[PDB]
C-alpha cells in the first residue's frame, strides 16, 4: 500500500532521505513508524509517532510527516546503517497495518569486482548413476547482480538451468551458483558446454568437455 | 528486558495448518501483532490481539484462515494459519506494541519462526565429488568440491576434513529446483602441490533425514 524507493545509494557521513508515500486514510490521518532490518534478523523500531526516537537509537535518524507522505532522514551516514528500512502506518480504510515495500540502504562504495567463475563437469560417479550435472560457481563479485547463460556447443540452451539469486559473502562481495542438468548422453554427444557469466556488461565464459 | 520467544521452524504440506507460539519472557496492556516476511520480500501484517480488551483483528486477506489467541496463564500468544499454500512460506514474527493501539510502534520483536510450505517429502542428499583437474587449476592452486544434490528440507551443513580445513572454503546457498528438492555445492581452493599429500573429504550433515555423508574428493 505504501511506496518507498526500492534502493538508496549514498556515501559515508552524507545524509540520506527515504520517502514513504501513502494516502489520506493511512499516512494522512495516522502516525508513521519506521523499522530498520539488518540482514537475517528481526525488524527493529527506529522512529515512532512520526518523529520520536526509541531508547538506544542514534540521533542520526529522524522522521517527518506532511500530508500523505512521510520521510526518514539519516545523516552522518555510516557502514552500520546498511539495512532494509520500512515505513508503516495504520490504515482506516483497510482497518489494518500497512508497510512500505522497504528500502535497501547501499552505503557507498566497495570496489567493483569481477566474478571468479569455476565450472565443473559431471562426475563419473554421477554419470555411472545415469545423471549429469554441470556446476557453475560464481564468487567474489560486486555489485551483487549477474546473469548466467549456458551453451550447449556454440548454441544457447535454456532447458535444465537452475540459477540461484546472489547472496552476500563474508567479505561483502556476492556469490551465485548455476546448475545445468543433462542426460549422460547429452553430455557425451556434444563436444563442450559453456557457462557464461555477465557482470556489469562484461562476460566471463568457462568451458568443459567430456573427458 | 522483556523478551518474546517463538516456537521453532515448521515444514508443512499445502492444505494443512500451522500454529506458531509467542511466549512473553517476563513483562500487559500492550497490543500484539503478527507480521510475516516472505523470502526476499517485505513485511506483511496478518493481524493482532489485545489481551486486556479480549479483542483481535485480522487483515481481511487472511480472514477465514487465521486465528490469533492469547493465553493469560502463560502470557503466550498464538497465530494459527490454515489451508496453507506455498505462498504462505515466510518468516512469521510476533511483536509487542508500545501501547494498546495497533497505531503504536512495535518495539519488542520475537525471533521469528520459519514456516515452509511445500509438497515435497523428506529426502537425504546424494553427494558427488567435484574432482580437481587442470581445468579447475589456476596459478598452482586447485579447486575441488562436493555437489549435494536433491534433498529436502533445508538445512544442510558442509565442512571439510571434519573442520580442520576452513580457509579457501566457499559453501554456496542452495538452489530450489522445480521438483521441490534443494541442491547446493561446496568448494575449496588448495595448493595444487597438496593433492598427493593431503586427503580431502567433505562432511555433509542433513539432520532432517538423520543423514551424514563423508565424501572423499580425489583427482
Amino acid at each position: 500500500v505504501l511506496t518507498q524507493p526500492p534502493s538508496v545509494s549514498e556515501a559515508p557521513r552524507q545524509r540520506v532521505t527515504i520517502s514513504c508515500s501513502g494516502s489520506s486514510s493511512n499516512i494522512g490521518n495516522n502516525a508513521v513508524n519506521w523499522y530498520q532490518q539488518l540482514p537475517g534478523k528481526a525488524p527493529k523500531l527506529l522512529i515512532y509517532y512520526d518523529d520520536l526516537l526509541p531508547s538506544g537509537v542514534s540521533d542520526r535518524f529522524s522522521g517527518s510527516k506532511s500530508g500523505t507522505s512521510a520521510s526518514l532522514a539519516i545523516s552522518g551516514l555510516q557502514s552500520e546503517d546498511e539495512a532494509d528500512y520500512y515505513c508503516a502506518a495504520w490504515d482506516d480504510s483497510l482497518n489494518g497495518a500497512v508497510f512500505g515495500g522497504g528500502t535497501q540502504l547501499t552505503v557507498l562504495g566497495q570496489p567493483k569486482a569481477a566474478p571468479s567463475v569455476t565450472l565443473f563437469p559431471p562426475s563419473s560417479e554421477e554419470l555411472q548413476a545415469n545423471k549429469a550435472t554441470l556446476v557453475c560457481l560464481i564468487s567474489d563479485f560486486y555489485p551483487g547482480a549477474v546473469t548466467v547463460a549456458w551453451k550447449a556447443d556454440s548454441s544457447p540452451v535454456k532447458a535444465g538451468v537452475e540459477t540461484t539469486t546472489p547472496s552476500k559473502q563474508s567479505n561483502n562481495k556476492y556469490a551465485a551458483s548455476s546448475y545445468l542438468s543433462l542426460t549422460p548422453e547429452q553430455w557425451k554427444s556434444h563436444r563442450s558446454y559453456s557457462c557464461q557469466v555477465t557482470h556489469e556488461g562484461s562476460t566471463v565464459e568457462k568451458t568443459v568437455a567430456p573427458t | 528486558q522483556v523478551q518474546l520467544v517463538q516456537s521453532g521452524a515448521e515444514v508443512k504440506k499445502p492444505g494443512s495448518s500451522v500454529k506458531v507460539s509467542c511466549k512473553a519472557s517476563g513483562g500487559s496492556s500492550y497490543a500484539i501483532s503478527w507480521v510475516r516476511q516472505a523470502p526476499g520480500q517485505g513485511l506483511e501484517w496478518m493481524g493482532g490481539i489485545i489481551p486486556i480488551f479480549g479483542t483481535a483483528n485480522y487483515a481481511q486477506k487472511f480472514q477465514g484462515r487465521v486465528t490469533i489467541t492469547a493465553d493469560e496463564s502463560t502470557s503466550t500468544a498464538y497465530m494459527e494459519l490454515s489451508s496453507l499454500r506455498s505462498e504462505d512460506t515466510a518468516v512469521y514474527y510476533c511483536a509487542r506494541h508500545g501501547n494498546y493501539y495497533y497505531y503504536s510502534g512495535m518495539d519488542v520483536w520475537g525471533q521469528g519462526t520459519t514456516v515452509t510450505v511445500s509438497s515435497a517429502s523428506t529426502k537425504g542428499p546424494s553427494v558427488f565429488p567435484l574432482a580437481p583437474s587442470s581445468k579447475s587449476t589456476s596459478g598452482g592452486t586447485a579447486a575441488l568440491g562436493c555437489l549435494v544434490k536433491d534433498y529436502f528440507p533445508e538445512p544442510v551443513t558442509v565442512s571439510w576434513n571434519s573442520g580442520a580445513l576452513t580457509s579457501g572454503v566457499h559453501t554456496f546457498p542452495a538452489v530450489l529446483q522445480s521438483s521441490g528438492l534443494y541442491s547446493l555445492s561446496s568448494v575449496v581452493t588448495v595448493p595444487s602441490s597438496s593433492l598427493g599429500t593431503q586427503t580431502y573429504i567433505c562432511n555433509v550433515n542433513h539432520k532432517p533425514s538423520n543423514t551424514k555423508v563423508d565424501k572423499r574428493v580425489e583427482p
